[PDB]
DNA sequence: GATCAAGCTCAAGTACTTAAGCCTGGTCTATACTAGTACTGCC
């Protein structure tokens, strides 16, 4: 599914509501402010994900590894690249009850790889 | 503390004191301590009113 | 090259030696003081518009510069001459300086009549100086001639003196400002809130606080409004960016959400959009904020205007107050909101109040800058008044007389006496507490109060959470000194190694900044924003970087080198958020740290090498920190800082904890705060217990000060045989107490002995007591002047003579001299005159109001002192004198908390004693330690008994692990005592061995201010007060004992009626009236001429006599002023 | 109820209630001249409501949205209400718990 | 029988009262503008 992306106008950049066309019942993303229209490409017009299934992989950066206070091990070696330390930290994140889960990051300049056990 | 690492759950960061008095605390295992001794003196010093 | 774990122990002590020798205890107080002098007050004269009054004729009136001379003192005769600060607190003058301000007044009329006028050094006030200051004469003085001067070269200043008071200013914590704060208050219409209390860097001290909040979840979204400054209602955010000039949907976003592929985001603030969408241009959005401001709209251009200046002035003034700044302020409120979703969605923490990262210390500077702004604000405005009304004339004026530097002197003065932080008559809007007396019980009460801190939470609040211990104060805050009243936790003492920043202009860090590839934010487009690193100064978002890591590095090496980045400099990169938080704010309370490159300490043995030759090779700890082997690191970037407490953890072991070190401790007891840090052992007692022992050592008797001879103090202690204490710790040589001790080293043993110390209570040698053993002297001052007040009666002192003085005290009056004054050396007992003052009348033409001795304080003139006040009449200062020799009930109190009142005084001959003739100096009962835990006592007094028999002072340091009881035990092993300090002792009675082996040995004790002879108090039928005629308040008054409600509900469940009344009525205001049996109202009765009558009814036969408390008659007399008719039927 | 004690030196200092009866004496002749004659009874009123709000003042001074009655040093007044409100007060100040 | 008006009930918002006891010391106490009030040189 996927959520659902914001569209905006082409002549004053405002935001394009969604609106149906009465005679030819077809979705189009009209603009408020002045008299512009768009045929809709994804016909959906809201999600809204109550579970919560987000990958906090995609919330962690590279740029992580960078930090001395985090614990280091070599147990958990890098399979893009091969590298043997890696960092590990939890989620910590709230709306993520269970945040024991590990999540490892590679330590090798450039590589900045990350993934989970 | 900044002694310790991030996500650190171990006894010693979370404040295990595994010293008894006789033998003397580490310097983090005094500063637990304390926080749990100044929280008897706020007990204390915050019942009296009600 | 490395120092060796043998050779550590004295090297970091080495380092902190250094460290004590050239900071000191009070410099964050001096360092405060002397950047106000040098910075403050300046900017704030600078600051100050120039005031255009004009009829034609106009004046500016611009100052330019100031002047600030050394403290001086013009007598009536008018020279000036330098006064001593030991000669304001004798004559009670005010330590101040005088102002001179450059002063230039442009004349412009017409006909190019154009002329500049300058006015050098225009005297605009008394500025009060901090003792020991740059600019005060005790400024770089040595020993030999602050000794010549009459003053304690241990002395370490750090206050004033108002009235010859010694007042010091406690610093106040405040939330940080200019930093974003993003909460979440659980019982409330907002779910989140990030707010900001806006400052400008330098000036408009008045922190805009700016809100930022989201509704909560309970409608179709969740819409983002903002409670803007001057504006009672709040406004969607998204008016307030069309408001700034971004109209279009597009830029906005763009401003607030930096990454438009998070349709998280944008689904997150979709709500306020579509709530906020009928504005669509400029006009419109600032005519919404100006019909929401809290000025009427009386017309919509006005109101438009009003809003404009109010976005452009209040709204974020750190981010910039001038015109064409709207894309500053935009992306700033961007941030703020793009702060609030990440705290919405949970990505981020919310921000602890408690963090003192997010805090700051308010000290002497600051506190002052803020008083000096206002009273000078203050004064232009009296200048404005004058000049306003002279011009109105048609005459010039001059600025000579305008000037009320009384202002400015005055208004110093009353805030630095009074603590009422703010304009005199602004008593409510001022905040009390502030520049309160400085404690001289003792030199480390002494350094407490110089090194205290305030939270201005409210006692009366009933929250923990502020008053909690919280992981923050590592290093920054004594765990052990707080108070255990009503104020735990609130008052908090600094660390050993603590310093509060003073302040600096980030101006050459920006310079920096933007000479590396850092691009302003005006410059970038928003798209850059999403993967860069964003780069605050002082909470001013200044730009964004591309390689933040080795932009810190350099940053982090310029520091370290001493470039243009200072040490006071905090550099705080947050790496999940990507941002660089750069400080340079004041009251940013932060500590040295050893720095570990690899795993190895920046600390090499040649910087031993030199620190110990540091008299020689005048190698410092400025020196030390210049070589980038420490750094000064902040409670806000101790988050980001991974530290070593011990070079020991930087050793390879079996498992590697954490091998990525980057800091290191240079010694843990540094943790400790100043009363803390004289607690030997203090890591094996319970944390209470050194609690009380850091609030008793302030209460501990011993040599305050040593010109206490000069010193003409109120109150004070000073014991006969102080003594350092033979179980030490490493920081009283930085304290100072082995040369101002406060106790005496006590052979104490650990018995029970006829049941006499029972219940935390102590038994004392008599002998001992008779050998001066905690003896102690006590000094009381007595000031008096004479007053000219008026023609129709002035005081003057004279001996009182019956025939001519009117109200003299059947006391007599012999011991004073024909002067008027007592001499030194007499012997004077309480309600004893010791002033003989005597007032003109408008037993004839003459009152008497001399001065006489407290109540019950038999004493002795110490000495006499004679002067003139500020105002030239007589003063004098009489220094009584009390030997206070240790009796029952007194307190006496080990370091360890174990406090206690001499239950019994024995002999010599009936205390118990060893195999050999030593007898206990004082018994102390075992059940005290169990219960309170004090180990610390007992390892003292074995240390102490080691250290006795060895001829050395025993290291009770903290946490150090080359001493422990089992060393110390063979130590006394090796002395020929029993391994545990045990030892036999036989009883003093009979002779006969006691069956349990007793605990004795050395324990310093102290003795504390509070005796015995200044708290007993009696009374019957003594004096009353005059509103209600029940018994004063307070020994002084000879007042009587409060019967409480409680006292009385007690009473009740007694059941004991009789007694009951004889305490509420019949012992306290008995009284008697006469009523009329008709109406109850309290009749006219005149028992003289036996008419009893009623004005109200008329009559004169039905009235009766009611037996009532005088505070009852009282109260119905208050109901019947009220128009309340309580009607007394006694039928 | 309103004793004039001597401050420190001899000048008889007035008690707050009777510096209150004395704004309210002086206010209270002056609309009675302005009663007396005629006025205009602009400043009648305006005088009444000033006489109004010492006389609120003078029995309670806690007075929501009203500026509290103030006297030297910019300090509120002890209105009678605030003599026996609460603690330090007469009824639980000085009778129910009082000095012995 | 349907619609409108009046009355009753419920929910939300605003304002007012209380925050342990008793006990010991200390310090500090309105400017600010003003008119009159006397002095005192100046003539
Ligand atoms: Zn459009
Ligand atoms: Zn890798
Ligand atoms: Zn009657």
């Amino acid at each position: 599914p996927g959520f659902v992306g914001i569209r905006f106008c082409q002549e004053c950049n405002n935001m394009l509501y969604p609106k149906e066309d009465k005679e030819n019942r077809i979705l189009l993303y009209a603009c408020r402010n002045c008299d512009y229209q768009q045929e809709a490409d994804n016909s959906c017009i809201y999600v809204n994900k109550i579970t919560h299934e987000v990958d906090e992989l995609t919330q962690i950066i590279a740029d992580v590894s960078q930090d001395p206070t985090l614990p280091r091990t070599e147990d958990h070696p890098c399979q893009k690249c091969g590298h043997k330390e890696a960092v590990f930290f939890q989620s910590h994140s709230a709306r993520a009850e269970d945040a024991m889960r590990l999540y490892y990051v590679c330590t090798a300049p450039h590589c900045g790889h990350r993934w989970t056990e | 503390l900044p002694h310790f690492i991030k996500d650190d759950y171990g006894p010693e960061s979370r404040g295990f004191v595994e010293n008894s008095y006789l033998a003397g605390l580490t310097p983090t295992e005094f500063f637990f301590h304390a926080m749990g001794g100044r929280e008897g003196l706020i007990d204390t010093a915050v019942k009296t009113a009600e | 090259d490395e120092i060796t774990p043998d050779l550590w122990q004295e090297a970091c002590w080495i380092v902190i030696s250094s460290y004590f020798d050239e900071k000191g205890l009070v410099r964050q107080q001096l360092d405060s003081f002397d950047e106000f002098i040098q910075m403050s007050v300046q900017r704030i004269v600078e600051d100050a518009p120039p005031i255009d009054l004009q009829a034609p004729p106009r004046y500016l009136l611009k100052f330019e510069q100031i002047y600030l001379s050394k403290p001086t003192h013009w007598e009536r005769d008018g020279a000036p001459s330098p006064m001593m600060p030991n000669e304001a607190r004798l004559r009670n003058l005010t330590y101040s300086a005088p102002l001179y301000v450059d002063i230039t007044k442009t004349v412009i009329k017409e006909g190019e009549e154009q002329l500049q006028t300058q006015h050098q050094k225009t005297f605009i006030g008394k500025i009060p100086i901090m003792l020991r200051s740059t600019y005060c004469l005790l400024n770089g003085l040595t020993d030999r001639d602050l000794c010549e001067l009459n003053e304690c070269p241990l002395d370490p200043g750090g206050y004033f003196i108002i009235n010859g008071s010694e007042k010091v200013l406690i610093a106040q914590e405040k939330m940080a400002t200019n930093t974003v704060y993003v909460f979440a208050k659980k019982d409330s219409k907002y779910a989140y809130t990030g707010e900001c209390r806006s400052c400008l860097e330098n000036s408009s001290r008045p922190t805009s606080t700016i809100w930022v909040s989201m509704l909560a979840r309970g409608a179709i979204g969740q819409r983002i409004v903002a409670t803007l400054p001057y504006i009672k209602q709040e406004v969607p955010i998204i008016i307030v960016f069309r408001a700034l000039g971004f109209v279009s949907d597009r830029d906005i976003l763009e401003h607030i959400i930096y990454d438009f592929e998070d349709p998280e985001m944008m689904e997150m603030v979709k709500p306020s959009l579509d709530e906020a969408f009928v504005i669509q241009e400029q006009n419109v959005a600032l005519n919404f904020i100006g019909s929401r401001g809290a000025k009427p709209g009386v017309t919509k251009e006005k109101r438009i205007k009003y809003a404009k200046e109010v976005l452009q002035k209040e709204m974020l003034p750190h981010v910039g107050v001038s015109d064409f700044c709207e894309t500053k302020k935009a992306y700033f409120l961007g941030y703020m909101v793009h702060r609030l979703l990440l705290a919405a969605l949970g990505r981020r923490e919310l921000d602890d109040r408690d963090h003192y990262g997010n805090k700051r210390l308010d000290l002497a500077g600051p506190l002052l800058a803020f008083l000096f702004r206002g009273m000078f604000k203050n004064l232009l405005k009296e200048v404005r008044i004058y000049a306003q009304k002279f011009i109105d004339r048609g005459k010039d004026f001059n600025l000579e007389l305008a000037i009320k530097t009384r202002i400015i002197s005055d208004g110093l003065k009353y805030s630095l006496a009074t603590g009422n932080w703010g304009d005199q008559k602004k008593a409510h809007q001022a905040r009390a507490g502030v520049s309160q007396v400085l404690n001289r019980l003792t030199f480390a009460s002494t350094l407490s109060h110089l090194r205290r801190l305030n939270s201005p939470i409210g006692r009366d609040g009933k929250l923990a959470k502020p008053r909690q211990l919280h992981n923050t104060l590592w290093g920054m805050v004594c765990p052990a000194e707080t108070p255990e009243g009503h104020a735990v936790g609130l008052v908090k003492n600094l660390a050993l190694m603590a310093y509060i920043s003073v302040g600096s202009q980030p101006s050459p860090i920006l310079e920096f900044l933007e000479e590396w590839s850092m691009e302003n934010l005006e410059e970038i487009s928003p798209a850059a924003i999403a993967d860069a690193t964003k780069i605050f100064v002082n909470g001013c978002w200044v730009g964004i970087h591309k390689d933040p890591e080795q932009l810190m590095n350099t940053l982090r090496k310029l520091r370290r080198q001493m470039d243009i980045i200072v040490s006071e400099v905090s550099m705080i990169r947050d790496i999940r958020e990507r941002e660089i938080r750069i400080y340079t704010d004041a009251g940013r309370i932060c500590r040295p740290l050893l720095i570990v490159e690899k795993q190895k300490l920046l600390l090499k043995k040649r910087h031993i090498d030199q620190l110990k030759e540091r008299e020689y090779n005048n190698y410092s700890w400025q020196d030390l920190v210049a070589s980038g082997v420490v750094e000064y690191i902040d409670t806000l970037e101790e988050e980001t800082v991974m530290l070593a407490m011990t070079p020991d953890d930087l050793q390879e072991k079996e498992v590697a904890y954490c091998s990525t070190y980057t800091h290191c401790e240079i010694h843990p007891s540094m943790i400790l705060g100043v009363c803390a840090s004289i607690i030997p052992f203090p890591d094996h007692n319970q944390s209470p217990r050194n609690t009380y022992q850091s609030a008793m050592g302030k209460q501990a008797m011993g040599v305050y000060i040593t010109n206490f001879h000069v010193r003409m103090d109120t109150l004070a202690h000073v014991l006969y045989y102080p003594q350092k204490p033979l179980v030490t710790t490493r920081s009283m040589e930085y304290l100072r107490f082995r040369e101002l001790p406060a106790g005496i080293n006590s052979i104490v043993a650990i018995a029970s002995y006829t049941g006499y110390n029972q219940e935390d209570s102590v038994i004392m040698n008599r002998s001992a007591v008779d050998r001066g053993f905690f003896r102690s002297v006590f000094y009381r001052s007595y000031k008096e002047q004479e007053s000219k007040k008026g023609f129709d009666q002035e005081e003057v002192f004279e001996k009182p003579t019956r025939e001519t003085c009117q109200g003299m005290r059947h006391a007599i009056y012999d011991k004073l001299d024909d002067d008027g004054l007592i001499a030194p050396g007499v012997r004077v007992s309480g309600d004893d005159v010791i002033i003989g003052k005597t007032v003109t009348l408008p037993r004839y033409t003459k009152r008497d109001c001399s001065t006489f001795l407290r109540t019950s304080e038999t004493g002795i003139v110490d000495q006499v002192m004679v002067t003139l006040n500020q105002e030239g009449y007589k003063f004098c200062k009489i220094r009584v004198r009390s030997v206070r020799i240790p009796q029952i009930g007194d307190k006496f109190a080990s370091r360890h908390g174990q406090k206690g009142t001499c239950g019994i005084q024995y002999r010599q001959e009936d205390m118990p004693f060893t195999c050999e003739g030593i007898t206990p100096d004082i018994i102390i009962n075992p059940h005290a330690i169990p219960s309170r835990m004090t180990i610390g006592h007992l390892i003292e007094c074995l240390q102490g008994k080691v250290s006795a028999n060895k001829g050395e002072i025993g290291d009770a340091t903290p946490f150090n692990d080359a001493v422990n009881v089992q060393k110390i035990s063979n130590l006394l092993s090796d002395y020929g005592y029993h391994l545990r300090g045990n030892e036999v002792l036989y009883n003093g009675f009979t002779g006969r061995k006691i069956t349990s082996q007793i605990f004795i040995g050395p324990t310093y004790y102290q003795r504390l201010k509070h005796m015995v002879d200044d708290k007993i108090h009696s009374r019957a039928r003594g004096p009353i007060q005059i509103l209600n005629r029940q018994p004063m308040e307070g020994r002084s008054r000879d007042g009587g004992l409060r019967f409480g409600e409680m006292e009385r509900d007690c009473q009740i469940a007694h059941g004991a009626a009789q007694f009951l009344r004889e305490r509420l009525f019949e012992a306290s205001d008995p009284y008697q009236v006469h009523v009329c049996n008709l109406c109850g109202i309290m009749a006219i009765a005149n028992t003289r001429t036996h008419t009893y009558e009623c004005r109200g009814c008329r009559n004169k036969t039905q009235i009766s006599l009611v037996r009532m408390p005088y505070a009852c008659k009282l109260l119905f007399q208050e109901l019947m002023s009220m128009s309340i008719a309580p009607r007394m039927m006694s039928v | 109820v309103r004793p004039a004690v001597v401050m420190q030196g001899s000048a008889r200092n007035q008690d707050d209630l009777t510096h209150k009866l004395a704004d309210i004496v002086k206010i209270n002749n002056q609309l009675r001249r302005n009663e007396q004659n005629g006025a205009a009874a602009h400043v009648i009123a305006e005088d009444v409501k000033l006489l109004q709000f010492h006389v609120a003042t003078m029995v309670d001074n806690e007075l929501p949205g009203l500026p509290r009655a103030m006297q030297k040093s910019g300090r509120p007044l002890k209105s009678l209400k605030q003599r026996l409100k609460g603690k330090e007060g007469r009824v639980r100040g000085n009778l129910m718990g009082k000095r012995v």
